[PDB]
């Protein structure tokens, strides 16, 4: 019956302002402590910010103390999280969450999140360079701005034996990743190869021959 | 500020005791608690105070704390008990809620599979721009969990190392790759770089060399 649903979450710039909201259900919302706890995709959850019933105690993560505000309307059973001056590094899901009456239970029941994320919308292309050679080779597409790329081989007529790998983003805030593809090392002085790079976000494309 | 420290990863068969460890300075003081967040799900409440179970959470679930460690116990591991767990506490203060960085449990659902590792040295075009990058390629492997260390000759190398996290292949294997930035000075000075990739406590180390 309780339920949790948080709201607000969006696309912006770094900079900008959002605000979060969380609908309360099932239960007395004005008895219990409220929360709002992060996610980056792909790593561990980050308190944020936490306020109890009355609003009489509040506490930030240093990470957003001064730039996000939490508070609550307890006649509208909502959560809100206003957020501002917000950065790159603050894209997480965002979930909301509550505590058990006393707090003997923290975080006893959790929305689904609503998802921030933060993105310059400057773009940067990619530098494609060769990674030369029963035999490997392939592309090294590095240092762009955002995602993504896609790339194929010989304008696709090459499928088999290729592997693309999800990219990393560099402590720059940029990205770089590879494909490569096996081939017979037998063909390698005759087939040329040439992977196709596409970078929409900078309007971009590239192909490069890959040579021995 | 305050951290909690708990490993990165965990395997264990089905119906096997699985331990997950969390280590912190203000655990002596403080109370424990353990969080299980399935994939694409949020977190839920499976033990609190060090030891205690919510209600509606199974018995194979137990929890212990002594000193500055908490210990997070499945006995009998079920293939649905596969998902990270973060312990959770506050600092000494009792200012800030802290979470572990989180452990991910696999329990073996599939064969077993050393990771394939393939090593780039920089292009001659990368080199010729000022700079240098050696790519690690890794993939086919399960569980997914690897750890990847550099070397320089025999030296570990550990800034300007960049590490994605595994993904999920099309056959249900993972992968992942390792960046290690140079500047060409660095590349061309040693006799060989390596990269050292880590999987289920054993260890296959592909390296390269300037030539
Ligand atoms: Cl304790």
């Amino acid at each position: 019956e309780v339920q949790l649903v948080e709201s607000g979450g969006g696309l912006v710039q770094p900079g900008r302002s959002l605000r979060l909201s969380c609908a309360a259900s099932g239960f007395t919302f004005d008895d219990y402590a409220m929360h709002w706890v992060r996610q980056a995709p792909g790593k561990g959850l980050e308190w944020v910010s936490g306020i109890s019933w009355n609003s009489g105690s509040i506490g930030y993560a240093d990470s957003v103390k001064g730039r996000f505000t939490i508070s609550r309307d307890n006649a509208k059973n909502s959560l809100y999280l206003q957020m501002n001056s917000l950065r790159a590094e603050d894209t997480a899901l965002y979930y909301c969450a509550k505590d058990s009456p006393r707090g003997e239970l923290p975080f006893d029941y959790w929305g689904q999140g609503t998802l921030v994320t933060v993105s310059s919308a400057s773009t940067k292309g990619p530098s494609v360079f060769p990674l030369a050679p029963t035999a490997a080779l392939g592309c090294l597409v590095k240092d762009y701005f955002p995602e993504p790329v896609t790339v194929s081989w010989n304008s696709g007529a090459l499928t088999s034996g290729v592997h693309t790998f999800p990219a990393v983003l560099q402590s720059s805030g940029l990205y770089s990743l590879s494909s490569v593809v096996t081939v017979p090392s037998s063909s390698l002085g005759t087939q040329t190869y040439i992977c196709n790079v596409n970078h929409k976000p900078s309007n971009t494309k590239v192909d490069k021959r890959v040579e021995p | 500020s305050y951290e909690l420290t708990q490993p990165p990863s965990v395997s264990v068969s089905p119906g096997q005791t699985a331990r997950i460890t969390c280590s912190g300075d203000a655990l002596p003081k403080k109370y424990a608690y353990w969080y299980q967040q399935k994939s694409g799900q949020a977190p839920v409440l499976v033990i609190y105070e060090d030891s205690k179970r919510p209600s509606g959470i199974p018995e194979r679930f137990s929890g212990s704390s002594s000193g500055t460690m908490a210990t997070l116990t499945i006995s009998g591991a079920q293939v649905e008990d596969e998902a990270d767990y973060y312990c959770y506490s506050t600092d000494s203060s009792g200012n800030h809620r802290v979470f572990g960085g989180g452990t991910k449990l696999t329990v073996l659902g599939q064969p077993k599979a050393a990771p394939s590792v393939t090593l780039f040295p920089p292009s001659s075009e990368e080199l010729q721009a000022n700079k240098a990058t050696l790519v690690c390629l890794i993939s086919d492997f399960y569980p997914g969990a690897v750890t990847v260390a550099w070397k320089a000759d025999s030296s570990p190398v550990k800034a300007g190392v960049e590490t994605t996290t595994p993904s999920k292949q099309s056959n249900n294997k993972y992968a992942a790759s390792s960046y290690l930035s140079l500047t060409p000075e660095q590349w061309k000075s040693h006799r060989s770089y390596s990269c050292q990739v880590t999987h289920e406590g054993s260890t296959v180390e592909k390296t390269v060399a300037p030539t």
